[PDB]
């Protein structure tokens, strides 16, 4: 079945955007064999597929989320986004209308599901949170030059959008709501997607609609708030002194499943509630440090929140 | 044929034309109407392969390359309905774009 001249995906990606060369995207997409549905959500569905004996993830968008396919394809094709903690893009294709986004396949699945299948030790907990911070700082920071990238904010960071890699590090996925900014022109590219962030993870300024929509920095602070919530979800699963918390989403005790904007606004804005820090975390040095970081992501004033780079540096010292 | 104009740069053998099920091995350079290059197998030094009739490439390519003989180099001007249409390809090809490809049919496999 192998022919002389055949290339693997690694060779085709070694070369202009984040994925395969433009025409090669359609050819490879139309040669994939779909194998198993590994996820479903608002976005549509995600499948394990194979191309020439290699696994890939195929995201098939719902008719309701076509603007996220457009935005995510636009971002990965216009910016060279290649980083160990950012989900690697391979191809996008249009083939009823079907919209496909093909990326690297991470057999361990999402962090949200992973936290429900196992507990963590200091090693696995710190590897997870440091890798998320590294990917988030890489998105947020602008790199100048032809090997550069504009600054990018995610706008929908959450445990379901983070994938666990075989090595235990994570990568950040779903750039369908991302915003871009470049210091050279002060141009803010917000896009045309009417989609909004996941309600449970929305920052107070998004829920009360006081966020300054024409300010790139505001979108970075929204990501930092959501990062703090993800930190809290992960830290709960790290065992310390024979004790561990069950997996719970943020605000599990005060809002229902599928909370409304008003359920969230009352908890976060009106009552200024934040996730509770379990007493046992103060007996463990790693969790004591993470509780300090989390709280610095959760100030009501977005300006007081720390940067992704300051989080990454703090985590590197633990 | 509709949707694609074929302007020959250098001739092929004039007898070996691609058939359905054959693999076309080509070198290409793709540009927008304003000459902006968006993709080139020549820059990668790696020929591109596709099976004729499998719809692995845009319609303009299937029908334009089918009119070429082995060894031929030609400039294909493809109308948007025979390429990426109203959507284009986000971040690369804008909506309703006419695409120009300099294509060389290297061999058939
Ligand atoms: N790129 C990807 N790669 C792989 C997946 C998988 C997801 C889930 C699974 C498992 C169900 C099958 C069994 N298994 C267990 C087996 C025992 O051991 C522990 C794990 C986990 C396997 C693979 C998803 C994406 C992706 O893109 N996911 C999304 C989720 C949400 C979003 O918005 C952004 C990223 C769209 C798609």
């Amino acid at each position: 079945t192998t022919n002389v001249g055949d290339s693997t995906l690694a060779d085709l990606l070694d070369h202009s955007g984040s994925g395969l060369p433009f025409l090669v995207q359609r050819t490879v997409a139309r040669q994939i064999t779909l194998l198993e549905c590994v996820g479903k959500g608002r976005y549509g569905e995600v499948w394990r597929g194979s191309w020439q004996g290699e696994n890939v993830a195929v995201k098939i968008f719902s008719s309701r989320d076509e603007k996220s396919w457009f935005r995510e394809t636009e971002l990965y094709n216009t910016v060279m986004l290649r980083h160990e903690n950012i989900l690697g893009f391979i191809a996008s294709d249009m083939t009823s209308t079907q919209l496909w986004l093909i990326t690297h396949y991470h057999e361990m699945g999402s962090l949200y599901d992973y936290l429900q299948l196992t507990t963590l030790d200091t090693v696995s907990c710190l590897r997870i949170v440091l890798s998320i911070a590294s990917g988030l700082a890489h998105l947020h920071i602008e790199i100048f030059g032809t090997q550069g990238k504009p600054a990018i904010a995610h706008r929908d960071l959450k445990s379901k959008n983070i994938l666990v890699k075989k090595n235990g590090q994570c990568c950040i996925a779903d750039l369908g709501l991302a915003v871009m900014h470049s210091q050279s022109t002060n141009q803010l590219d917000v896009g045309n997607n009417p989609r909004v962030g996941t309600k449970r993870y929305m920052a107070p300024e998004v829920l009360d609609e006081t966020i300054q929509v024409d300010c790139f920095d505001s979108y970075k602070r929204v990501d930092i708030w959501a990062f703090g919530l993800v930190l809290w979800e992960v830290a709960r699963r790290m065992v310390s002194n024979g004790i561990v918390e069950d997996y719970k989403p943020p605000f599990y005790d005060v809002v229902p499943n599928d909370p409304s904007f008003e359920d969230m606004r009352k908890v976060v804005c009106v009552d200024q509630q934040r996730p509770n820090i379990p007493n046992r975390w103060f007996s463990d040095p790693t969790l004591t440090s993470l509780a300090k970081l989390m709280k610095e992501c959760w100030y009501q004033n977005p300006s007081a929140r720390l940067t992704a780079l300051r989080i990454k540096k703090t985590l590197t010292k633990i | 044929g509709p949707g694609v104009q074929v302007e020959t740069i250098s001739p092929g053998d004039g007898r070996t034309f691609p058939k359905r099920g054959q693999t076309c091995v080509v070198h290409y350079t793709g540009m927008l109407e304003d000459g902006k290059k968006f993709d080139s197998s020549r820059d990668r030094n790696k020929p591109f392969k596709f099976m004729l009739g499998k719809q692995e490439v845009i319609r303009g390519w299937e029908e334009g390359v089918a009119q070429m003989s082995v060894g031929q180099r030609a400039k294909l001007t493809i109308s948007p309905d025979y390429a990426y249409g109203a959507t284009g390809h986000p971040g690369i090809i804008p909506p309703h774009a006419t695409l120009v490809f300099d294509v060389e049919l290297l061999k058939l496999e």
